[PDB]
RNA sequence: CCCCACUAUGCUUAGCCCUAAACCUCAACAGUUAAAUCAACAAAACUGCUCGCCAGAACACUACGAGCCACAGCUUAAAACUCAAA
């Protein structure tokens, strides 16, 4: 009979989310990129929970931050200020 | 224009003066907040001290120094002793999470001074000196 | 009365041992029944099992030719705007309709996907149906 | 003599796809206050909330479109062999089908 | 210590609200883990402790995000009954 | 047990010592999910093959012998008397 159903993968299969990094290249000396993922008060890097990040990218981040934060590229302490004004990437509110 | 609550940057020029003078030259009231005390010392921009008052200097002894009412006190004659010499504006600068770390403030308020911005830098090692056991209480 | 041992045998297997073996005076009712027109397995009970390792359950997925169609159709053109109908029995979707004018350009001329696909809106449009990517 | 293959290859709902974010017809065929349960051609029906707006129009009968987001409403949780089932659709009551 | 300072964990006052400034540097303080880190810095925790401590908040975490998942999965259910009587 | 001060020690270099709830309290490889699943609990139940180990309790993480940069240290590890249990 030739209504019977075939194999074959699921054409409906929705793509694999990404994150909003994907395909980009993480680098120490873009310290606005990095910039985005710190507390704007205190420089803290933010957990991939807040950040949305996959673990690879994470990691990548996590990595460029320290790297240019010790070789003299990126304040530790606090974000740096001219930097504030950039786009907000992360899911974080103060209320201030 | 909207409020920042992000302080003024030396460098970028802004509009915001108090009675005529940039953010970068109001006086300093450094706030230390012990466990068993409260320190307040006001200095100038330039690092000038202008006045000082603690919980002991204002007759507190002992586990009284360690009271909100004792950091009040301690405000209040540091910002009576600072409006002697002129000053109104002041930025707080909080260090510690002792019983006066809100106290002081109040009697910096209630001794006529205007705070205009609050900072804390209680001291957050990145994991370097071991601290002391735990009470076993 | 019969043996309440449920997880032995069946209560065919049950009764007819009983029945043969003097304990019930008569077959019940259903006995004869059960004789003439057996049921397709015997009712046995058993214990369902959890599946571990490589064993899988050997329940296929039903796909068809034209899902294919219908995907990149729904990736494209998106949900029709138009409401589907699942009472009627013959209703007839905008993407059935896309679907149907596939296969009959693919069955009328060669086999290339994106041609067969942009030939078929083309066509859809000449006939009068509303298309927005 | 059409097969059961050849019914469920022609079959509106078989020929629906996926079922999230498509527009369906429904009726109503009971009411509870304010709940409307809608028949939509499905294996479970939906349990939608009376609109503030024209909300007298909603009677048993009625005809009415529904955007679907899952024909059953299952889930897994957690120290369980076997999903969950709350033995409803769920879908998003738009209007009334004119 | 090397950096600049009035730019790190500052708040400026909004028309002499001071309380609500406080309150603000308290929230941030407290959402940047801060406040938690000062208070566990007093005294110095065990490696293993401290390891342990860790592995009992995610699992509790994860164990009550798991609940909640369920009972609002659940709540869907509790509306009126709709064939009372039979 | 709280408070203050201050040692060995926690650190580096070159050598010892060789012990842990050194634990996933699951020996290594290969395979299975069909069976009655299965003492209990733990961590679903098993199969093939190999090595290691175990045959009542206590005496005994002991004595003796032997080996070790170890010198009342570590590894291996008994017997007598006793009991009906453990
Ligand atoms: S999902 Fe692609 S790098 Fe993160
Ligand atoms: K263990
Ligand atoms: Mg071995
Ligand atoms: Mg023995
Ligand atoms: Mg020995």
């Amino acid at each position: 009979n030739e209504d019977l159903p075939i194999s074959m993968e699921n054409p409906y299969k929705e793509p694999l989310k990404k994150c909003i990094l994907c395909g980009k290249h993480v680098d120490y000396k873009n310290v606005q990129l990095l910039s985005q993922f710190v507390s704007p008060f205190t420089g803290c890097i933010y957990g991939r929970h807040i950040t949305g990040l996959c673990g690879k990218k994470q990691k990548e981040i996590t990595k460029a931050i320290k790297r240019a934060q010790i070789m003299g590229f990126m304040p530790v302490t606090y974000k740096d200020p001219a930097y504030l004004k950039d786009p907000k990437v992360c899911n974080i509110r103060y209320r201030e | 224009t909207k409020f920042s609550i992000y302080p003024p940057i030396p460098g970028e020029e802004s509009s915001l003066r108090w009675a005529g003078k940039k953010f970068e030259e109001i006086p300093i009231a450094h706030i230390k907040a012990s466990h068993n005390n409260t320190q307040i010392q006001v200095v100038s921009a330039s690092n000038e001290p202008l006045a000082f008052a603690s919980c002991g200097t204002e007759g507190f002894r002992n586990a009284k120094k360690g009271t909100g009412i004792a950091a009040q006190t301690a405000g209040i004659a540091a910002a009576a002793r600072a409006k002697q010499k002129g000053v109104i504006h002041i930025r707080v600068v909080v260090k510690g999470l002792g019983p006066g770390r809100l106290s002081a403030m109040h009697g910096l308020i209630m001794g006529g001074l205007e705070v205009i911005s609050i900072t804390d830098n209680t001291p957050i090692p990145h994991n370097g000196c071991r601290p002391r056991k735990a009470r076993k209480l | 009365a019969g043996s309440r041992l449920e997880t032995v045998g069946s209560i065919f297997s049950r009764t007819r041992d009983l029945v043969r073996a003097g304990v019930l005076k008569e077959k019940p009712l259903w006995f004869d029944v059960y004789d003439a027109f057996p049921p397709l397995r015997e009712p046995v009970f058993q214990r369902p099992r959890v599946r571990y390792g490589k064993a899988k359950a050997p329940i296929q997925d039903i796909w068809y030719h034209e899902d294919r169609i219908r995907a990149k159709f729904y990736s494209v053109y998106g949900s029709g705007q138009r409401a589907f109908d699942l009472f009627n029995p013959n209703f007839k979707s905008t993407c059935q309709r896309f679907v149907e004018k596939y296969t009959e350009l693919q069955k009328l001329g060669e086999t290339d996907e994106e041609k067969l696909f942009v030939e078929t809106g083309k066509a859809l449009l000449a006939e009068g149906v509303i298309l927005r990517r | 003599v059409e097969s059961f293959a050849s019914m469920l290859r022609h079959s509106p709902l078989t020929q629906m796809g996926p079922a999230k974010d498509k527009l369906v017809i429904g009726r109503i065929f009971h009411i509870v206050e304010n709940d409307l349960y809608i028949d939509f051609g499905g294996k479970f029906h939906c349990v939608c909330r009376r609109p503030e707006v024209d909300g007298e129009k909603y009677q048993k009968g009625t005809r009415v479109r529904l955007r679907l987001l899952d024909l059953e409403l299952t889930s897994r949780f957690l120290g369980a062999t076997t999903d969950t089932t709350v033995l409803e659709a769920n879908a998003v009551l738009l209007g009334i089908q004119e | 210590a090397k950096h600049l300072k009035f730019i790190a964990r500052t708040v400026m006052v909004q028309e002499g609200n001071v309380e609500s400034a406080y309150r603000t540097l308290n929230r941030i303080l407290t959402m940047d883990g801060l406040i938690e880190d000062i208070k566990h810095r007093r005294y110095y925790e065990k490696p293993c402790r401290r390891r342990q401590r860790e592995s009992y908040e995610r699992c509790r975490r994860i164990y009550n995000m798991e609940m909640a998942r369920k009972i609002n999965f659940l709540m869907r259910k509790n509306r009126a009954d709709p064939w009372q009587g039979c």
